[PDB]
RNA sequence: AUAGGUUUGGUCCUAGCCUUUCUAUUAGCUCUUAGUAAGAUUACACAUGCAAGCAUCCCCGUUCCAGUGAGUUCACCCUCUAAAUCACCACGAUCAAAAGGGACAAGCAUCAAGCACGCAGCAAUGCAGCUCAAAACGCUUAGCCUAGCCACACCCCCACGGGAAACAGCAGUGAUUAACCUUUAGCAAUAAACGAAAGUUUAACUAAGCUAUACUAACCCCAGGGUUGGUCAAUUUCGUGCCAGCCACCGCGGUCACACG
RNA sequence: CCCCACUAUGCUUAGCCCUAAACCUCAACAGUUAAAUCAACAAAACUGCUCGCCAGAACACUACGAGCCACAGCUUAAAACUCAAAG
RNA sequence: ACAUUUAACUAAAACCCCUACGCAUUUAUAUAGAGGAGACAAGUCGUAACAUGGUAAGUGUACUGGAAAGUGCACUUGGACGAACC
């Protein structure tokens, strides 16, 4: 562009920054509602334990449950975070372990 | 100085805003007559 | 930058104006003092322990000209805390009097008068402070050409102070500084200054007056 | 690289290098030129080069810059007092015309040294404050004075928590 | 002072200019006379052609 | 001599004469772009008073501030037609010019 | 940026994403000492105690300090000139309102027209103008330009009057949020209020209590957390067998897994 | 898709509609062939100046709003979710 | 809408209005029902595209068809035409 023409459309005007499924938030609370298995893309083959919660913010959201073996249950309070489970498309929240009603995996 | 299309909806509410506004200044006159009668009266 | 006119705040503030003068307390009110207590029924205050004593004790000024023909025009008012501080006379000579007609017995109210403080009359009549004070005291009439009467003291008195240690020395060095060689003493000419005591009476023109708000 | 012909004139370096300071009366400066002709060349080159050092120093001063209006290019100044001062700028170049404002209506360097002088009293190397307006923020910095607590813990006896035990 | 001497240095560049003018006048009058008798010789000869 | 407006002298275009005794004048400064370091024209608009409605549209002129405003928007008043439209002087020979050529020759009158 | 990984059977170009750096909150696990600094998620609701008196009565002060960030170009410069300080009439200085002029956030033009927004005249009244793609008019977001400043003070912008009964003063509580400090002491220092003053008062402040949030300095005892396919420093042997699980990106696991436990 | 028949339509007059791979996918004006010419291919590489336009793929020649003789239309033209590629 | 009073040998007293808000105006959230888009290891029908893809492909527009798509008219090469004569 020519100057003119930059100093006629000014600074570049930032691409506003998109809040992600926790809204900007390190942690979310929620309550089980569902716990279901999904499979996922390919070239990946497993039954991987997702629940259905509703977030503190009233949205209801898909959660990984991460570790080998929940006993997450309809009712039950969960913290969640942050990151995509890569193999579940749509899969943005994860449920903490050690936290409210979700216990540490148990050793081997 | 403009080079911008009058469509209908603009054109209509010109013409309002033309008519509103040579209402208004009748009413203007109207409310100094009144007060110039009031007036008269006192003395 | 047109700012939105706010026209409550305005109508409320000349209604609070108006209500301020046509409610406003009246001396009676306001200075009122329950003997037994020691406190002013408008607003629920005690006096200081120091007043108790001559609350009790000694008269106000308008509880005293109640009892006079024009209410002690052209008549000396003194105050015990005058006489008990300064032997030299001190009084009020009444020249005008606006009576609180709301009091029973018509003890509050104004008054303006010439003063004469230490022997030194002023030369314009003012508004006389402390009105409601339990502290005046009517001087009789054949008392008046006795207690009026006062030797003007010789008035000397020092005009010039030192400066202090590190003034003095900054004022000494600018003077060698600028060639000027002098040995004078420089001193502050305090002959301007008339200390005036602290007990001397204020202005009641610019003293300002208690608000409506009764208990 | 930079965009347009001798990018250098948009350089802070190069617009802090005009030595023309109006003197307070200067208000309004009409440079009247001619985009063609060998006897403005100078007036042209004064407009491409010079114009921006002069606004940079003088940012109050109105410039206003009219084309082909006259047969010669010439500069007016319109000064508070009412006074118009016109430079005949035909056949002079560009750095002939800047040094010819200078010593007509630009401050000389005695009145600018003194103007920054009284800058420079402004900030007290005594004074302690943050770090935007004073040398140092605290006495402590200022060494054989007691250090601050956070680097130098103070002695117990000299420490509240501890003066009030000692006494009780 | 300064406004003095601005007013002198004016009116020493226009006693320059009107020296300039005087010999652009010459030059012009001579290319002139020029090009008019280049002109007549063109309108005469034009003008035989029409008649 | 003091005055509350807050430019004191301005030189601009007369782009309006529909008010009467107002000449509507739009005044251009130079401002920095910050970013770019360089100088664009910033134009604003001014109401001079003027008491003969000697002003014509395209006409360049000097505005000087009023002691006070006379008007909500009239701040100034017409001090001198710099140029006007179509019948230049020029300043440096005092001649007649039409752009960049003299109606009357400098040396008419020597 | 001194860059790095990643499109493909492969190469080059372009390009997005991500990695490495530095801070702040929250979570998991873990945690020895001392000094210092800092310290509700919520303009939601609040039990209890305290936070403004002083003083020979009048006055003065409680309009400050402290708190909060709801709203939001009221903050800056110039002009002019109140109140206030300089004991007092001065004086001018200092400080600083109202008024006048100028200047001053972000995103959206799928907000493009606003609809009286102008001028002249002593007035009567006349003229029909004024702003705007160089962004008017609007909607949305946000305290700011931090020695500090602006705004607010339960709500109706205001507060005569209404709803109604107020901690966005300190400590503390309920609810709420991923977010979680004591229902300490003292007016000794400084500051403020008052007094002519010796002085009195102050949840300002000072000195303590609590907390790995941070910095600094220790420790004879006492170390944990994460990671170990590549980017990227660093794995032996087993179990599991596209299962269970893992991954910031590329990816790993289908019976010899340096990637899962 | 091949063969045959025959409409709207291709034509004229009078009004609309306003689209194209409307692409020679190479903007207007002025100038140069010097040097590192220059990713690749294509139609060699560049300078001055100005206007227009473009900032990952997809959603999307779409939705909504607005304008239009257009009413199954045209012009302007997003977002949410998704991906680590697309080209 | 709303009135100039009482008092005056020092001087003061008196002064106090009613009109709005409605299920109207603005911006959203929830949806009987009706539809898109994207994603998604191993469903069904055909084979439209990539080779002259077996009718070269595509653009605009029109009509037609389960579905990709077919056809008309103009336009594009982001197809080719085998590159001396025969
Ligand atoms: N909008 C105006 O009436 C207007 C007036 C003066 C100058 N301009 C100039 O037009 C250019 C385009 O401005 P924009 O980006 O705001 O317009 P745009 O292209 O976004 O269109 C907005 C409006 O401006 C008009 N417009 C568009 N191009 C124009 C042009 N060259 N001249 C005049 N009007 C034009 C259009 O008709 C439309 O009504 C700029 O250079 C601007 O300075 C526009
Ligand atoms: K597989
Ligand atoms: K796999
Ligand atoms: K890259
Ligand atoms: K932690
Ligand atoms: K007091
Ligand atoms: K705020
Ligand atoms: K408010
Ligand atoms: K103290
Ligand atoms: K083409
Ligand atoms: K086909
Ligand atoms: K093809
Ligand atoms: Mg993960
Ligand atoms: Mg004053
Ligand atoms: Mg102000
Ligand atoms: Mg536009
Ligand atoms: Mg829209
Ligand atoms: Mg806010
Ligand atoms: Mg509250
Ligand atoms: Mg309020
Ligand atoms: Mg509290
Ligand atoms: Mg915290
Ligand atoms: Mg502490
Ligand atoms: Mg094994
Ligand atoms: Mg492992
Ligand atoms: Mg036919
Ligand atoms: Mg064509
Ligand atoms: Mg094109
Ligand atoms: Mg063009
Ligand atoms: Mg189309
Ligand atoms: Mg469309
Ligand atoms: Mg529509
Ligand atoms: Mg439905
Ligand atoms: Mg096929
Ligand atoms: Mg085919
Ligand atoms: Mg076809
Ligand atoms: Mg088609
Ligand atoms: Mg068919
Ligand atoms: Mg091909």
């Amino acid at each position: 562009a020519t100057l003119n023409q930059m100093h006629r459309l000014g600074p570049p005007k930032r691409p506003p920054r998109k809040l992600g499924p926790t809204e900007g938030r390190p942690q979310l609370k929620g309550v089980v509602l569902c716990t279901f298995t999904r499979k996922p893309k390919k070239p990946n083959s497993a039954n991987r334990k997702c629940c259905r919660v509703r977030l503190s913010t009233g949205r209801e959201a898909v959660c990984f449950i991460p570790g080998e073996g929940h006993t997450l249950q309809e009712h039950q309070i969960v913290l969640v975070e942050g990151g995509r489970t890569q193999d579940l498309p749509g899969v943005k929240l994860t449920v903490v372990r050690g936290k409210y009603d979700c216990g540490h995996v148990q050793k081997k | 100085l403009y080079y911008r299309r009058a469509h209908r909806r603009f054109v209509t509410k010109k013409a309002l805003c033309i008519r509103v506004f040579q209402e208004t200044q009748k009413l203007k006159k109207r409310r100094r007559a009144l007060k110039a009668a009031a007036a008269a009266q006192k003395q | 930058k047109k700012v939105r006119p706010r026209l409550i705040a305005e109508l409320a503030r000349r209604v609070r104006a108006l209500r301020e003068q046509l409610n406003r307390p009246r001396d009676s009110q306001l200075y009122a003092v329950d003997y037994e207590t020691l406190t002013r029924p408008f607003s629920g205050r005690r006096l200081p322990v120091r007043a108790w004593a001559d609350v009790r004790r000694e008269s106000r000024l308008l509880q005293l000209l109640g009892r006079l023909p024009l209410f002690g025009l052209g008549r000396l008012v003194t105050r015990k805390s005058w006489l008990w501080q300064h032997d030299e006379p001190c009084y009020w000579r009444l020249t005008r009097v606006r009576p609180d007609y709301t009091a029973q017995n018509l003890d509050h109210g104004k008054a303006w008068g010439i003063l004469t403080f230490k022997g030194k009359t002023e030369s314009e009549a003012r508004e006389i402070e402390h009105v409601m004070y339990h502290d005046w005291r009517l001087v009789p009439k054949h008392e008046e050409e006795a207690f009026t009467a006062f030797t003007p003291a010789p008035e000397d008195s020092l005009a010039s102070v030192p400066y202090p240690p590190l003034l003095r020395a900054m004022i000494i060095a600018e003077r060698q500084k600028n060639g000027d060689t002098s040995t004078e003493e420089p001193m502050l000419n305090v002959q301007r200054i008339r200390m005036e005591p602290w007990d001397y009476p204020a202005k009641q023109e610019d003293k300002g007056r208690a608000k409506g708000t009764p208990v | 690289p930079m965009k347009g012909r001798f990018p250098i004139r948009r350089t802070l370096q190069y617009l802090s290098q005009g030595n023309v300071v109006f003197k307070d009366s200067v208000k309004v400066m009409t440079v009247n030129y001619n985009t063609h002709g060998e006897l403005g060349e100078g007036a042209r080159k004064f407009v491409f080069f010079n114009i921006p050092q002069i606004q940079y120093k003088n940012p109050w001063v109105q410039i206003m810059m009219f084309k082909n209006m006259t047969p010669s290019p010439f500069l007016r100044f319109y000064l508070d007092s009412g006074e118009q001062v016109l430079v005949d700028v035909e056949t002079k170049s560009n750095k002939e015309i800047m040094e010819h404002i200078r010593k007509i209506l630009g401050k000389n360097e005695e009145t600018l040294r003194e103007e920054e002088e009284e800058k420079k009293q402004l900030s007290h190397p005594a004074n302690f404050g943050p770090r935007k307006y004073c040398l140092r923020e605290c006495i402590c910095e200022v060494e054989g004075q007691v250090p601050c607590p956070s680097l130098v813990p103070l002695p117990k006896e000299m420490r509240g928590k501890y003066k009030a035990a000692l006494k009780a | 002072e300064l406004m003095a001497w601005n007013q002198a240095e004016n009116r020493r560049l226009h006693e320059l200019r009107i020296a300039r003018l005087r010999q652009e006048e010459r030059e012009q009058e001579q290319r002139q006379a020029l090009e008019q008798a280049r002109k007549a010789e063109e309108v005469q000869a034009w003008a035989q052609r029409k008649e | 001599v003091r005055s509350s407006v807050h430019a004191r002298w301005i030189v601009g275009k007369v782009i309006g004469t529909k008010m009467q005794k107002t000449a509507k004048v739009r005044v251009t400064r130079l401002v920095l772009d910050p970013y770019l370091l360089k100088y664009f024209n910033k134009r604003k608009t001014y109401f001079a008073h003027d008491a003969l409605q000697q002003c014509t549209v395209g006409d360049i002129v000097l505005l000087r501030a009023l002691p006070v405003p006379r008007a909500k928007h009239v701040k100034h008043e017409l001090a001198e037609i710099v140029f006007k439209v179509g019948k230049v002087i020029d300043p440096v020979t005092g001649k007649p010019c039409a752009g960049t050529t003299y109606l009357e020759s400098p040396l008419s009158s020597e």
